RNA sequence: AAAUUGUUGAAAGGGAAGGGCAUUUGAUCAGACAUGGUGUUUUGUAUU
RNA sequence: AUACUGCCAGCUGGGACUGAGGACUGCGACGUAAGUCAAGGAUGCUGGCAUAAUGGUUAUAUGCCGCCCGUCUUGAAACAC
RNA sequence: CCUGAAAAUGGAUGGCGCUCAAGCGUGUUACCUAUACUCUACCGUCAGGGUUGAUAUGAUGCCCUGACGAGUAGGCAGGCGUGGAGGUCAGUGACGAAGCCUAGACCGUAAGGUCGGGUCGAACGGCCUCUAGUGCAGAUCUUGGUGGUAGUAGCAAAUAUU
RNA sequence: UUGGCGGAAAGGCCUUGGGUGCUUGCUGGCGAAUUGCAAUGUCAUUUUGCGUGGGGAUAAAUCAUUUGUAUACGACUUAGA
């Protein structure tokens, strides 16, 4: 299996923004910014990409984040991963 | 002293050479080679290219020509090592070759002081040239297509092979 | 000769294919071989796993990673002959697998591109009727090789653009043929077939 | 006088030198290879800073079985040390070289190490005692410490050489022909 | 300027390297001969240092003779110049190195006057 | 014209060796086109080039060439021993090689 | 002086290094002048 | 007739390596006297360069090869010293 | 060909690999290459021989011909190098001897010899002879010096310092 | 310039309409020489650097401090305008 490509929402939480940083606190926080730009427009480069997976990508994985400010941990830090979709087509599972 | 002397000493005059037993007879031009067969040259500033021959030079230099109005290789001598004999000839009868030789193509040799960091043809040659040419072509366009030929060049293609190909 | 000489691996041999191909290496051809899940061995595929797991038994006593690396995609398998045939272990030798490209399948680069069979190698010549052999996709499946399906679907993928191309070039092939037949039987055509053309 | 190979002029440069020097060679060498080519204001305060523990010297040559830390995260190794006693001693030479600098009106903020060289200097012997009475070495490895600085400057290197050269008549004649071609 | 002698041909113009005198720093370069009973060198298995023997013996014609042609001389005053003088064509003097400069100067010199080549005629003088 | 050649496309294999010492004053050629000894028979006696590139110009030119000739057959597959000049330096074993049509018998 | 070492410079380095034969590549280097002078169009006119 | 075998002091080609010697002498061949010759070892004509171009030394790369020497021993790279 | 046919690290028709073989038996040619054979060049050794005559010349010379060349232990020969001695070069040298450094040059098959460059500062060399405490990689050699190991083992008994 | 198709490593393959050059499909005119009888007789570069201009957006990581889900030292997990 190899990713074609992955398809990010349009407002990230500071929760898992705060994962691709190493040093979050002294930083501009510019992550994902220039992503949010291409979006809010309907298929500048979002229901393109989207068609992609769907035309191609046997296999759709979902990419989720963990509330752990709920959590009463001191990470602050949301542990993202990748959960497997496994049921009905690509396309049922890429538009879910 | 640091060194005393050799013990004995040897000639010193210049050895005269021995008498040699050679003697420089005529080539024998490969019988393809016969005047009027058109050549096409292997090596040179106008490799590749299809002129006619006219005579065999007594330095064992073979001259050819163009013509020089067909394809602008003037009258020049080649090596019979240096050009394939093609089964294409034209009669040069009518043709004047008497007048070349060695004594025509002389070269005034440029001097070793000149050294060409930075730094044309004699009238009666370009004559010389236009006349033969002239007679030359008067002949050659009998035939059909053999201008064409003499002006196009020669290459070898992919897939040519020369131990296969009869010129 | 050419630059790059791609191979389609079905019904060769793998031992002459690899055998032909080291030298066309050594002598400074790039070979690409394509297809290789469809490259025969000779001999019953019995006896051909049982030779692979002959091969899969030897491996460094104090550590399994130092030992022997048996591939199993049957381009791997073909590798491993053609580099028994090379001389690996000089500059040379390494140079002369680096112009050797394999794949199972015929990928994009050279889907588009002429594929040529190396006849000395060819089952159907070389083996006699009635001798049994193996395919090296069913034994690389057989011993431990994951992709054959995915590899056949994308042949089939292939094979199907490649036969609606053929269908085009033959309809093409086909107007031309019948427009060079009417303005054929002139003196050029005449000429040419009394020159030999 | 007699320094170490140095390519550099002695209109642009000063000098210390430190002989006989009761401090460890190898760690001597990693700490003078560190400052090594350095501006000598920035050196001055890396010093300071290893002393302070905040930065290291990386120990490249003689580094057999030390221990690792972060702080050699930005010089790309993994083993590097603080070697207050021999940081102290280049830095007391760093600063004579800089009052040489000064006295030989240099401009002091554009003085850079270009040369630094530590030697062995003659061992200065003890004993030690030894199971079953015997006696062994216990020897010191003194350095021989010396450092140049010198302003830095632009480019050195230019005006490259006539370069003759030497073509045969057919060479010539296809240069003629084609400039005559080329309009 | 000089006689045409046959071509000057050197059967062996590498050193001959005394075994191991790459691998120990005792051992000079100074070629000797190994004289162990299991040497290869000795022995003069395959891939082993060629030993000096006299089949590399150079031509009688050309022994001795440098590249120009010349036979060396060592000279170390203006007077051996004068048993130097008539053989210009098959000598070339040269100087010791324990002339001084201007002693050095009056043989070259004396050689110049009498066509005598000299083998190191840039020692001591300036360009 | 678009095609220039005016030799044959060869390319150096090997030196002249056993199966486990080399000779590397005579090299080993092989011709393209040929593949019988009868067909090389045309080449021998041939001169032979090989051209390879410095980043030095030296002569005016970063081109350099060692020149050769086709002395006598190899084997029994058209193979040919070829002499140069200098010895080819051993890491062209599988570069190509110009097999020029001079000196010329036709 | 050597072992041994520092600095600088050059080069190489996929479980040693070193060597022989051969070429290539880089660096580096020796070796033929103008010497008698039939030509003399030339200075301190027998001084090139 | 051809095949096969033998012979030819039969003819005609293509390619490679070598050029040692340095006045004459010898054995010859062809010629009609005289001369000439492939006959006791290469000459003739031509071109480029005349300088690191050829070459030397050196370092590297490459192809092939190369076990650590001394010793005692029938036998040593030796897990013999 | 198969069964008889069982061994211990993983594993060897040398390896890859080979099945109308790249296996087995046989036959026919072509081809590859050893320091061998043939033919040349050159080196040395051995043998057989030529060579009187006068200036400008050595007949311990010059030249012709042929054959041959593996070697431990060992024998002999011809040479190279070192300290000192007799003779000689009316030798080199403070205007730089000796020594030492130098991927600079030349010569010799080699032992080695000569020279260029740097350093140095008071002696030294060529040739004919004489002489010996005369040539080193080894001897768990002798004396001195220096390494890798290695900034390593370690500097932890006797309560404890602020 | 338009419409497409190709995810196996697609990184390519088609296609619409225009500008422009050549055309050896067939006939002409002029030029070529001298590189001297050959010398590869220099014609291709996922290189890099230094320059010019047509645009384009203006970050992090490490050390240090801290955490203990970790830890011999590195490393890991945290936090910190």
């Amino acid at each position: 299996l190899r990713s074609l490509t992955t398809v990010w929402a349009e407002h990230l939480s500071d929760e898992v923004k705060r994962r691709f940083y190493k040093n979050w606190y002294k930083s501009k926080k510019k992550a994902f910014t220039k992503y949010s730009a291409k979006y809010a427009q309907d298929g500048a480069g979002i229901e393109r990409e989207l068609a992609r997976i769907k035309k191609y990508a046997s296999v759709v994985r979902v990419l989720v984040h963990t509330q752990i400010r709920k959590t009463p941990l001191a990470q602050k830090k949301a542990h993202l991963a990748e959960i497997q979709l496994n049921g009905g087509s690509i396309s049922e599972k890429v538009d879910w | 002293t640091a060194q005393q002397a050799p013990k004995w000493y040897p000639s010193e005059d210049v050895a005269a050479p021995k008498k040699t037993r050679k003697a420089v007879r005529p080539q024998k031009l490969r019988a393809s080679l016969v005047p009027g067969t058109v050549l096409i040259l292997l090596a040179g500033r106008f490799r590749g290219k299809r002129v006619v021959y006219l005579k065999h030079l007594e330095d064992n230099t073979l001259l050819v020509t163009g013509p020089f109005k067909v394809n602008g290789v003037p009258l020049r001598r080649v090596n019979a090592r240096y050009v394939i004999a093609t089964s294409t000839k034209v009669s040069v009868e009518g043709v004047n070759v008497e007048k070349f030789n060695v004594e025509y193509f002389a070269k005034e040799k440029l001097t070793k002081k000149e050294k060409k960091e930075a730094n044309e043809i004699k009238t009666e040659r370009v004559e010389d040239q236009k006349v033969v040419d002239k007679a030359l072509l008067a002949e050659i366009k009998k035939t059909p297509l053999l201008k064409q030929y003499l002006s196009a060049s020669f290459s070898l293609k992919n897939g040519d092979k020369p131990h296969l190909l009869k010129f | 000769v050419e630059p790059v000489v791609v191979i389609d691996g079905k019904g060769h041999l793998v031992g002459r294919l690899a055998s032909v191909v080291a030298k066309q290496l050594l002598n400074g051809q790039k070979i690409v071989v394509v297809r290789a899940e469809e490259l025969n061995i000779s001999g019953e595929f019995f006896r051909n796993k049982l030779k692979y797991h002959d091969f899969l038994r030897k491996a460094t006593a104090f550590n399994k990673t130092r030992g022997p690396f048996h591939f199993r995609a049957p381009s791997r398998i073909f590798y491993k002959a053609l580099r028994g045939m090379v001389s690996h272990k000089t500059a040379r030798g390494k140079a002369a697998l680096e112009r050797l490209k394999v794949f199972e399948g015929i990928p994009p680069p050279y889907d588009k591109k002429k594929r040529v069979v190396v006849p000395q190698a060819l089952r159907v010549l070389r083996l006699k009727p009635g001798r049994k052999y193996t395919t090296l996709g069913k034994l690389s499946t057989s011993v431990g090789w994951k992709y054959e399906d995915v590899v056949a679907k994308l042949e089939a993928k292939r094979k199907v653009s490649s036969a609606e191309y053929y269908a085009k070039k033959r309809a093409f092939t086909k107007k031309v043929a019948s427009a060079n037949a009417t303005a054929a039987e002139s003196d050029v055509a005449k000429q040419l077939a009394a020159l030999g053309y | 006088a007699r320094y170490g190979a140095t390519s550099t002029n002695p209109a642009k440069s000063a000098s210390a030198r430190g002989s006989y020097l009761r401090v460890s060679f190898k760690n001597t060498r990693e700490t003078a290879q560190a400052i090594n080519g350095w501006e000598l204001t920035k050196a001055q305060k890396y010093l300071e800073q290893v002393l302070d523990h905040q930065r290291a010297i990386p120990f490249r040559r003689f580094n057999s079985s030390i221990g690792r830390t972060a702080q050699g995260k930005e010089f790309g190794v993994t083993k590097a040390r603080w070697p207050a006693k021999s940081v102290k001693f280049v830095q007391g030479l760093l600063q004579n070289a800089a009052a040489n600098a000064e006295a030989k009106g240099l401009d002091a903020t554009k003085l850079y190490v270009s040369h630094i060289q530590v030697n062995q200097a003659p061992k200065q012997r003890r004993r030690t005692y030894r199971a079953h009475g015997r006696i062994n070495k216990y020897e010191s490895s003194p350095s021989h410490i010396e450092l140049v600085v010198t302003e830095k400057e632009e480019a050195v290197a230019k005006a490259a050489e006539k370069k003759v050269v030497r073509l045969t008549s057919r060479q010539r004649g296809r240069i003629a022909a084609q400039k005559r071609i080329a309009a | 300027a000089s006689l045409p002698h046959p071509k000057i041909v050197k059967k062996h113009t590498k050193k001959f390297k005394r075994h191991h005198s790459d691998r120990y720093h005792r051992v000079a370069e100074n070629w000797r001969k190994q004289k162990g009973i299991d040497s290869v060198v000795r022995r003069r298995f395959r891939g082993n240092i060629s030993q000096p023997k006299i089949g590399y013996g150079s031509n009688k014609k050309t022994k001795f003779l440098s590249p120009s042609g010349h036979k060396t001389f060592l000279v170390a005053n203006v007077k051996d110049l004068e048993t130097l003088t008539m053989h210009t064509k098959t000598y070339a003097a040269e100087i010791a190195h324990n002339i001084s400069a201007k002693n050095r100067v009056v043989i070259l010199a004396r050689a110049k006057a009498l066509g005598i080549k000299v083998t190191n005629p840039k020692g001591r003088l300036a360009l | 014209a678009e095609s220039h050649r005016l030799y044959v496309k060869g390319k150096h294999l090997s030196y002249q060796r056993s199966k486990r010492v080399n000779n590397p004053n005579v090299s080993l050629i092989k011709i393209e086109g040929v593949a019988t000894p009868q067909d090389a028979q045309f080449y021998l006696g041939k001169r032979i080039a090989y051209v390879y590139r410095a980043s030095k110009e030296v002569r005016g030119s970063k081109i350099r060439v060692m020149w050769g000739k086709v002395t006598r057959t190899h084997g029994n597959s058209g193979v040919v021993r070829a002499t140069f000049r200098n010895n080819l330096p051993a890491k062209t074993f599988g570069a190509s090689v110009r097999i020029f049509l001079y000196p010329s018998n036709i």
